[PDB]
Protein backbone atom coordinates (compact mmCIF):
# COMPACT_ATOMS: atom_id res chain seq x y z
CA UNK A 1 0.00 0.00 0.00
CA UNK A 2 2.89 2.58 0.34
CA UNK A 3 4.39 1.53 -2.69
CA UNK A 4 0.49 2.10 -4.42
CA UNK A 5 0.39 5.00 -2.76
CA UNK A 6 3.43 6.86 -3.64
CA UNK A 7 3.36 5.68 -7.40
CA UNK A 8 -0.80 7.27 -7.26
CA UNK A 9 0.20 10.24 -5.48
CA UNK A 10 3.10 10.81 -8.13
CA UNK A 11 1.26 10.15 -11.26
CA UNK A 12 -1.86 12.55 -10.06
CA UNK A 13 0.66 15.16 -9.35
CA UNK A 14 2.95 14.79 -12.47
CA UNK A 15 -0.62 15.07 -14.23
CA UNK A 16 -1.49 18.42 -12.48
CA UNK A 17 1.91 19.59 -13.33
CA UNK A 18 1.94 19.12 -16.78
CA UNK A 19 -1.73 20.42 -17.73
CA UNK A 20 -1.50 23.53 -15.50
CA UNK A 21 2.09 24.51 -16.73
CA UNK A 22 0.69 24.01 -20.86
CA UNK A 23 -2.24 25.84 -19.51
CA UNK A 24 -0.31 28.80 -18.24
CA UNK A 25 2.54 28.88 -20.69
CA UNK A 26 0.17 28.67 -23.82
CA UNK A 27 -1.43 31.77 -21.81
CA UNK A 28 1.68 33.69 -21.36
CA UNK A 29 1.97 33.11 -25.05
CA UNK A 30 -1.31 34.74 -26.12
CA UNK A 31 -0.72 37.81 -24.07
CA UNK A 32 2.92 38.49 -25.01
CA UNK A 33 1.56 38.38 -28.63
CA UNK A 34 -1.28 40.60 -27.83
CA UNK A 35 1.04 43.47 -26.26
CA UNK A 36 3.85 43.08 -28.97
CA UNK A 37 0.75 43.72 -31.49
CA UNK A 38 -0.49 46.54 -28.67
CA UNK A 39 3.12 48.24 -28.77
CA UNK A 40 3.28 48.35 -32.81
CA UNK A 41 -0.43 49.32 -33.25
CA UNK A 42 0.22 52.32 -30.99
CA UNK A 43 4.01 52.76 -32.52
CA UNK A 44 2.54 53.25 -36.28
CA UNK A 45 0.45 55.67 -35.65
CA UNK A 46 2.69 57.47 -33.50
CA UNK A 47 5.51 57.73 -36.53
CA UNK A 48 6.87 60.34 -38.59
CA UNK A 49 7.13 62.58 -35.91
CA UNK A 50 10.56 60.98 -35.28
CA UNK A 51 12.24 60.71 -38.99
CA UNK A 52 11.79 64.30 -38.58
CA UNK A 53 13.72 64.94 -35.79
CA UNK A 54 16.20 62.39 -36.79
CA UNK A 55 16.81 63.85 -40.19
CA UNK A 56 16.80 67.74 -38.59
CA UNK A 57 19.33 66.74 -36.14
CA UNK A 58 21.81 65.15 -38.08
CA UNK A 59 21.36 67.41 -40.76
CA UNK A 60 23.00 71.62 -40.00
CA UNK B 1 -0.92 -35.34 41.82
CA UNK B 2 0.14 -32.15 43.28
CA UNK B 3 3.20 -32.10 41.54
CA UNK B 4 1.17 -33.40 38.50
CA UNK B 5 -1.29 -30.35 38.59
CA UNK B 6 1.68 -27.93 39.62
CA UNK B 7 3.85 -28.94 36.63
CA UNK B 8 0.82 -28.57 34.52
CA UNK B 9 0.59 -25.12 36.30
CA UNK B 10 4.10 -24.69 35.04
CA UNK B 11 3.76 -25.41 31.83
CA UNK B 12 0.72 -23.23 31.42
CA UNK B 13 2.25 -20.06 33.27
CA UNK B 14 5.29 -20.24 31.33
CA UNK B 15 2.89 -20.98 27.49
CA UNK B 16 1.23 -17.75 29.13
CA UNK B 17 4.00 -15.47 30.09
CA UNK B 18 5.30 -16.17 26.63
CA UNK B 19 2.90 -15.05 24.70
CA UNK B 20 2.28 -11.88 26.82
CA UNK B 21 5.88 -11.31 26.04
CA UNK B 22 4.75 -11.99 22.59
CA UNK B 23 1.72 -9.93 22.53
CA UNK B 24 3.93 -6.61 23.63
CA UNK B 25 6.90 -7.37 21.34
CA UNK B 26 3.70 -7.58 18.09
CA UNK B 27 2.09 -4.35 19.20
CA UNK B 28 5.77 -2.61 19.58
CA UNK B 29 6.50 -4.42 15.80
CA UNK B 30 3.03 -3.10 14.29
CA UNK B 31 3.98 0.47 16.02
CA UNK B 32 7.31 0.98 14.45
CA UNK B 33 5.80 -0.24 11.02
CA UNK B 34 3.08 1.89 11.01
CA UNK B 35 5.18 5.52 12.35
CA UNK B 36 8.39 4.20 9.66
CA UNK B 37 5.69 3.97 7.01
CA UNK B 38 3.89 7.30 8.57
CA UNK B 39 7.17 8.70 8.50
CA UNK B 40 7.51 7.89 4.96
CA UNK B 41 3.89 9.47 4.27
CA UNK B 42 4.58 12.73 5.95
CA UNK B 43 8.21 13.11 3.89
CA UNK B 44 6.47 12.37 0.45
CA UNK B 45 4.30 15.40 0.70
CA UNK B 46 7.54 17.30 1.26
CA UNK B 47 9.04 16.25 -1.48
CA UNK B 48 6.39 15.99 -4.00
CA UNK B 49 4.76 19.76 -3.34
CA UNK B 50 8.28 21.61 -3.06
CA UNK B 51 8.87 20.32 -6.98
CA UNK B 52 5.37 21.00 -7.84
CA UNK B 53 6.30 24.63 -6.14
CA UNK B 54 9.38 25.01 -7.70
CA UNK B 55 8.23 23.99 -11.38
CA UNK B 56 5.23 26.44 -11.33
CA UNK B 57 7.99 29.09 -10.00
CA UNK B 58 10.58 28.27 -12.92
CA UNK B 59 7.36 28.17 -15.47
CA UNK B 60 6.27 31.20 -14.47
CA UNK B 61 9.58 33.42 -14.55
CA UNK B 62 10.27 31.71 -18.04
Amino acid sequence: EAEAKAKALEAQYRERERAETEALLARYRERAEAEAKAVREKAMARLDEAVALVLKEVLP
Amino acid sequence: SKLEAILSQEVEAEIQALLQEAEAKAEAVKREAEEKAKALLQARERALEAQYRAALRRAESA
